[PDB]
């Protein structure tokens, strides 16, 4: 079977929103395919805030997060592989999830 | 004093 | 903040579902508010697919999972208190989760 | 021999 992590993404990042909660994203930077603005990444990772407020079009699909955002007021449009994604956390409380490590993203 | 996160608050 | 249940189980739901598992719902036909044919129901809980193919009208929303089903040909709506709502998982591998005990249920 | 669900397996 597929892997849960991305339709775990799906429901926690909705519950955050939900719950008036602001939804940061835990990415490994290392990871195969990801791009981010390497200026922003720190120890390996890189958090992003996936607020519809702080993001356009954001998508989350099942291999993929993709969205644009800015920075310094520049926008990017950044891509993020599912494997990439380590855990998704409210900015005010930190409860949401670390992602199981799934073997298929290995 | 608490650190956010890497893009600005508004899109 | 809200319960995660309804949000897990919408997630774990469209897991199966994409997976070709038939989802089954194992939910506690004693629960405040049930509506289950109780002919069908065995220690306490009843069993229910929860596949397209065996309903109508389905909808998985925060308070309450409800839909048409068909007993022996008969059919009825179901409605089930989303704290009722025990486990989903698959017919064919057990895959799938037993929820946690959220306090807000009892 | 393997049980299944409370409702038809077709609506
Ligand atoms: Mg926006
Ligand atoms: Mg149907």
């Amino acid at each position: 079977s597929s892997p849960k992590r991305p339709y775990l993404l799906r429901a926690y990042y909705d519950w955050l929103v939900d719950n008036s909660f602001t939804p940061y994203l835990v990415v490994d930077a290392t990871y195969l395919g990801v791009n981010v603005p390497v200026e922003y990444v720190k120890d390996g990772q890189i958090v992003l805030n996936l607020s519809a407020s702080a993001t356009g079009n954001l998508q989350l699909t099942n291999d993929f997060i993709q969205f644009n955002a800015r920075f310094k007021g520049v926008s990017r449009e950044l891509y993020i592989p599912m494997g990439a994604a380590l855990a998704i956390y409210a900015r005010e409380n930190g409860d949401g999830v670390m992602f199981e490590p799934e073997e298929i993203y290995d | 004093g608490r650190h956010g996160a890497a893009n600005d608050e508004n899109y």
